[PDB]
């Protein structure tokens, strides 16, 4: 999940763009 | 509460880098 | 409208806290 | 939608509870 | 909005008042 | 209360120091 | 301990939305 | 208080309710 | 000033990013 | 007024959000 | 590190407060 | 920096001030 993902390492805003619709 | 405090920070972004098109947060 | 935008990040954070393992599809009226 | 029914009026966490997944 | 003004409101509290805290009530 | 005094008008620092404990 | 102090904001965020009319107090040991 | 019990593990929100006035 | 161009009318993170240093 | 305040509450979010390692300089107006 | 970015979220937040018309400069090497 | 000095141990307001312009 994005928890897993984004809360051990920075994510950058092209991996957050991951979760848009 | 590492994960929970980091997952309402990530909401907030979320919800600016998806501008109009929403997002879909899930654990 | 900057007054919706605004009121939308407060809603998002209160879903966040609401939901819980639920989650959540935001989109936007 | 979320924002006609709380952003014109307050909504209880129980009102939002109907926009979870 | 006078609720979400509230909500930075109490973040604002928290700040200001440290170990004092504070009480809030609508 | 604090919602007549701070959301009509700005608060200072000061001014919100008033709502402590 | 800011790891403390930064979940005490989150809590009265979360106490704002929960306590809605009845309100809280928050007060440090 | 709400510091011990709430930050070292997730409290529900009926569980933050108890802090309400 | 970013106030003038960014409280009345919607401003994207493209728009933000020219006030970044 | 205090809906410009709200809103630069917002604005600066949004700045340390897409600034990155660059940051940004904020005033009032 | 995660934990840095989540302070400097609250840091830049706690500035806007503090520093009122002033304003300031945040930066992150 | 601001990181380095308020980030492990908490600042008060009035130390955050040094930090504004
Ligand atoms: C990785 C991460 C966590 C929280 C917020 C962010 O923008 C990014
Ligand atoms: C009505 C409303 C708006 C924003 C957040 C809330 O919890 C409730
Ligand atoms: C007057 C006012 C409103 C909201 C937040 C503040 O710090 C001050
Ligand atoms: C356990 C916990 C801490 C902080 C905020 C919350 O909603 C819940
Ligand atoms: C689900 C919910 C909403 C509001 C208050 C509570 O204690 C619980
Ligand atoms: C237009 C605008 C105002 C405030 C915050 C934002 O992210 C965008
Ligand atoms: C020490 C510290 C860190 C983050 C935010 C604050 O208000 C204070
Ligand atoms: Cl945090
Ligand atoms: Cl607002
Ligand atoms: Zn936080
Ligand atoms: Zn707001």
């Amino acid at each position: 999940g994005i928890v897993e993902q984004c809360c051990t390492s920075i994510c950058s805003l092209y991996q957050l763009e991951n979760y848009c619709n | 509460v590492n994960q929970h405090l980091c997952g309402s920070h990530l909401v907030e972004a979320l919800y600016l880098v998806c501008g109009e098109r929403g997002f879909f947060y899930t654990k």
